């Protein structure tokens, strides 16, 4: 809970991103699921590190831009 | 030395692993079935056991939802 | 040494009143004479030697030598022995545990020629017993530090909460003592973690305490754990722990050894605090009945290093095989005089030579339902310790604290009239849990126990 | 919520590098299932609970319990597992072994619903091993301090210890010093008797080991025991004997404890001591294969804490896997990184962090005849204590010591030529033994050639 | 090594613990005059100079086999 | 070394999980590569060769070796990069910031072939951060002491008086605390100097304390400065100020140093103290963009010496260019796990075990209109200090404090029902500076400061 | 010194840090009886002793042109 207050408090000051109009803002799931994929992108190709945390995003998102966006990015170009 | 179903590191029987189990005396509201010369809880909606909660820890286990050596806590 | 008796299977011989003796339980290995193994065992507790061909040049023979003089078979198992074997005083160092514990079991229990091994039982000579210190303060001591009479004391341990934070463990401490408990208990794996430092939890808890003593009107105590990863770092916090002004303090004299419980015994004797040992890691030494030491051994060791009170464990639900054990080296533990008696596990008749006496714990989920067993078991002598039969009363910690008073109190005052404890234990709790909703909940929740027919 | 998952044995999970592993081997009741077993003894070590109706009173648990991982089967024996458990970090405190002896093996041996359980190895991670202090000095170290290079070292220990005057056992320790050994030891249960009391004791050996230094023109030394009944009075007899410049002393660390083994260690690194560690009533704990604890992890509790020599036994006689077993925890003591060989009983993968390692110390009556095979198992970082293999030459105790010092050179020598050791073992040492008459009488007194196959 | 009914006791020497020296026999004289001369025949045993016994090399003087203390190997 | 790459610029290497990452911004000379000073820098900050002429002779190299595995370019800027560097563990004390600092910065920031060098952050693995000791307290701690649960505390610094006497300085500590605040804070400039020495504002400010707090019911405080000349003569104030019974010390942790402040960590760890940490001689380290050490890292290596409070500095005036990456490093001493993230500062994923974190003090010429903002930025885990928003009341020092407490209750209560605090910042203060003239004359003078058009 | 475009990396040396021993040419035998008559002419070089390098003067081996460690000047 604490960490889907903060996630929902830090969306909106990251008005310019990769991604960011993809997620909406009305729906909890969609801002811990920008948070993740936000996450996930400050590395390189996978490395066992950022496919789990892209796997944590899909698993809480609840639109379907961001789904497939996720699907786009996670798997398949 | 109770074992829920067939014979396992006794889970105990009586919660089957639950630990917490329901009150016996309250039905629905958390209600006091029980009229009591105290008083508290004797007039209806507060259970005299659970409080109101509904639930207790489990008498054979002590809460712990397994026996053995463990039957203490 | 040949067919020569041995020169150490001597069983015409009858020991003195100032030797050390020692019973072993033994099973040798297939092919192997009983006599043989008996001999052997009493060669390598010292000199490891039959002859004379190291140790005889002038004089220096005979006189630092454990000779046998009594083997006999086990009833009921086949191949299995007690051996009966006897040590002079002098090979003894004057006041320390290590030693003795070094110079019998020191490297005997690696025997090839035998099978397996266990020390039942020991005997101190006077002479010996009054070169210890004992006990810091006794029983009547103990007993007259806190102002309770007639009673056994209760105490409740916090085991099952983890992780708590200094403010609330105080928090609980105060709720239980206040209530109407005596004492209180560390769990014993906390000490100094990232998640609870100790010199938090100690201030805390005497704030609690002094609290609750003071809108009370009698004395109470907690077991803070002292135990430490030095002898600096644990001398640091019984000085603290002194300094708040805390009665009672606790140790474990197994994982952290002899000599700091020697140290510890001595700095409370010093300056006045009374000394609660926990007994944790003996399983790994004393559950096998064919190898190892039994836990006598170990209590009557303590009882010569220091220490007031000891966990023995409870009772209330083992056959008269191992009742009868328990009993036996409780009585061990507290008087004076104990006579031989093999059916109670005393191989030897001891006399402890007017140094006080230990206080046992009765511990490990134990709830009203048995307060009437260990009442007339145990005596007015025992603490009781009630991990899950007072945290989990319905509705909390201070009313779980009351209904264990109250039962305690009725099921003593019974006693004194008379009434028994084996035929009359239900009807006592019930009559008793009429004007108090609190026994009354917490007779609801647990279960009567029914012991057996109609006593015992 | 239901037990029926039991929460505690979770299969898939795979295990931090910041978790405490624990292998033990259990054998359950008749009527008890495997994974119930390891479940429970996973909950008995941790807070005793399968449940939740107390830890989560606010939200916070499932962070201070250890959970069962993998439960394998014995090959051979029936009726008996082994059972992989992880615990947490931050539920041990720093520099504290008897927190960790505590919290693992506490009350879970006294588990009512297994017949027998035995600890068979353990994992600290690094995060856990930089907070111990260490052996005080280690191996490169003290074969610096005491300047000896390429070779075992020679003890010897002194049996007809009891009622021998303080004046005759210095007597002794010289002659046996003067041969050419290296070390000589003290009786494991001489510490203060009234025959003969300690300070007039460190006296007369103090003396025989200055006279014989200079004479020899090695560095001599004597492992005096400083084990006592208390605190202060071990701190007295340590101080005393750096007092009079005394390299290196001893203690028994199953007896005495760990704090006192700790604090011991402490002192001995800020004061320059060495520190030899002897392991008296070990086989109360771990000779029987049911129950116990191994001692490799005994051995690991000790690289810890504190200590530079380690007693670990011959391993000339044992039949295999029983050797091999050995030699598996001889590399737990002085390597620094160790790949997980179930054959030898390693069951994980520890890495030490580049923390010193701990010399053994190969004892038992051992005589001349078994030099070859000891210079070849244990290696040159190893001290070969003597007991009657010193004492009882014909000629006396310096005709013994040049015996087994003559014997050593030897072997040693052909091993740097590429001498197979065990082959030609009887040859070479019969041929050092025509040019020294020492040798020949020992050859001829300990009759056994311990025939090498 | 051992006698076997009883395994304990020592079977070169049955329990002395001391032997008869082999290399004079008893005799504490030399039977023959050593290649390097140091030991004459006729004058003194090399190996125990007169005393006509030593150690027996099984049990080193124990009278004990398979003794922890003593002879462990 | 030649064409072959240098055996230290690495790029296929990854680090293990017990390296000690560092990530530099450097400046290069003109006509010269970025590869070879990346390298360059690899091997200043340890053995200060490319070959191996000195360190092989049979094994001692290629372990004690800071290889480079990562440069690129500086987005915006032209001939800037970073440079990633790994480290072994090998190389550090354990229990040392002073040998961390030594060896990465010791003497690589001269040289000569690099126009400028920065170091922006630093990753600690945890094998290395459990064998500091950390802050004594912590947070949970720290506020279980002194009983103050949800909002943010209140401080007021006595800045612009100089030259008074010690009386009349107890006399305004008095005033101050009386009203309504928690924490006052010595000067930083004040020692003991011929007009004020320091056991007479010991004194009076003790006595201050004791007068204040048994009159109004909770638990104050005031920061003492125990900074010194020597290690005697600071243990030695710090000594009369526990013997005093004061909560809370203070020490400035650069011109002091770090052997000083960790010495005075542990003291204060053993003896039950806070610390108060104040960051004075810091822009002379870490104020142009192109040279010296970035306070981030300073963060961290107080967090790992020790200190429970620590000066951060506001971002009530700033941009999100510097927003970010002062909220990136406040989250950098209060959580335990951040993820890496560039928009905020943060280059690598700390991992801090279980370590307790520090309290960041939002300082300097704040008043009551923006007590909005701060309550939501901070959030109520930090400290507020007061200068001249407090002691300037039109009438006097005990209104000033009443004023300030009024406002912060204010905008918290009205913060947990839901209240935005960007939109509604001004209607809640006027709102509530209707029953109290305090805040209304307080609201008076300071002026709205209307932060952007609606929001930030 | 240094190369130019890369700067730090060693002239004389080209990285090597040690270089043919001047003296000898990498020969390791003296090519002249020296005045003094302590180094002879065949047998060994008298400033390398026969390995053949030498460290380079310019770097002092370190290969590196200008660091603040080794070479600072």
């Amino acid at each position: 809970a604490q960490d889907l207050a903060r996630a929902i408090k830090d969306y909106p000051n990251r008005r310019g991103d990769v991604g960011w109009l993809d997620f909406d803002y009305n729906l909890p799931g969609d801002c811990l699921s920008f948070l993740y994929y936000r996450q996930s992108r400050e590395n390189k190709n996978p490395s066992d590190q950022r496919t789990s945390m892209l796997l944590q995003a899909l698993g809480v998102a609840e639109s379907e831009k961001a789904k497939n966006r996720l699907n786009t990015e996670l798997y398949g170009d | 030395n109770p074992q829920g179903t067939k014979p396992n590191s006794l889970v105990c029987a009586n919660c089957e692993g639950e630990g917490c189990v329901a009150c016996s005396q309250c039905k629905g509201g958390g209600v006091n079935l029980i009229d009591h010369f105290n008083g508290q809880f004797k007039a209806g909606a507060l259970c005299w056991l659970c409080r109101g909660k509904k639930e207790v820890l489990c008498g054979d286990c002590n809460g712990a939802g397994f026996i053995g050596g463990f039957l203490s806590t | 040494v040949k067919d020569y008796k041995l020169t150490y299977y001597t069983p015409d011989y009858t020991p003195k009143d100032t030797d050390l003796l020692a019973a072993f339980r033994f099973s040798p290995q297939p092919g192997v004479p009983a006599d043989e193994a008996g001999a052997a065992i009493a060669a390598e507790s010292s000199t490891g030697t039959w002859t004379t061909v190291w140790t005889d040049l002038l004089t220096d023979m005979d006189r630092y030598k454990g000779k046998c003089y009594h083997i006999e078979p086990v009833q009921g198992e086949e191949n299995s022995y007690f051996a009966f074997i006897a040590y002079p005083l002098d090979l003894f160092e004057e006041g320390s545990v290590t030693n003795i514990l070094t110079s019998i079991v020191g490297n005997v229990f690696g025997f090839k020629a035998i099978r397996s091994l266990r020390l039942e039982d020991i005997r101190f000579p006077v002479a010996l017993v009054k070169t210890f210190q004992g006990p810091p303060h006794g029983i009547q001591v103990e007993r007259d530090l806190l102002n309770k009479y007639g009673r056994p004391m209760l105490g409740c341990t916090i085991k099952p909460k983890l992780g708590l934070s200094a403010k609330n463990y105080g928090r609980a401490v105060y709720e239980c003592l206040r209530g109407g408990l005596d004492f209180t208990k560390d769990d014993e794996n906390i000490n100094s973690q990232p998640f609870q430092r100790w010199r938090d939890r100690f201030l805390f808890v005497a704030d609690a305490i002094h609290k609750s003593q003071a809108e009370t009107g009698e004395i109470k105590g907690h077991y803070l754990n002292v135990t430490a990863p030095t002898c600096e770092e644990m001398m640091k916090r019984a000085e603290f722990a002194k300094e708040l002004g805390m009665p009672i303090i606790m140790h474990d004299f197994l994982t952290a050894g002899f000599t700091a419980n020697t140290t510890l015994a001595k700095w409370c004797r010093d300056n006045g605090v009374l000394l609660h040992i926990h007994r944790a890691m003996h399983a790994v030494i004393d559950r096998q009945r064919n190898h190892g030491i039994h836990f006598r051994v170990l209590a009557k060791c303590l009882r010569l290093s220091g220490g007031d009170h000891l966990h023995s464990g409870t009772v209330v639900g083992k056959l008269e095989g191992d009742k009868a054990s328990t009993l036996g080296f409780v009585d061990l533990m507290r008087e004076d005089h104990i006579e031989a008696d093999r059916s109670r596990g005393v191989f030897f008749t001891q006399d402890w030579a007017s140094m006080p006496g230990v206080l046992p714990v009765a511990s490990g989920g134990i709830h009203v339902w048995h307060m009437p067993a260990l009442v007339e078991i145990f005596g007015d002598d025992s603490v009781l310790q009630f991990g899950g039969g007072t945290l989990g009363h319905p509705w909390g910690n201070a009313p779980g604290a009351t209904a264990n008073r109250v039962a305690l109190e009725a099921c003593v005052q019974a006693r004194n009239e008379g009434r028994d404890l084996y035929r009359e234990g239900g009807d006592i709790l019930r009559e008793a849990g009429k004007w108090s909703p609190e026994l009354a909940a917490a007779l609801d929740l647990w279960k009567e126990i029914k012991f057996e027919f109609e006593t015992m």
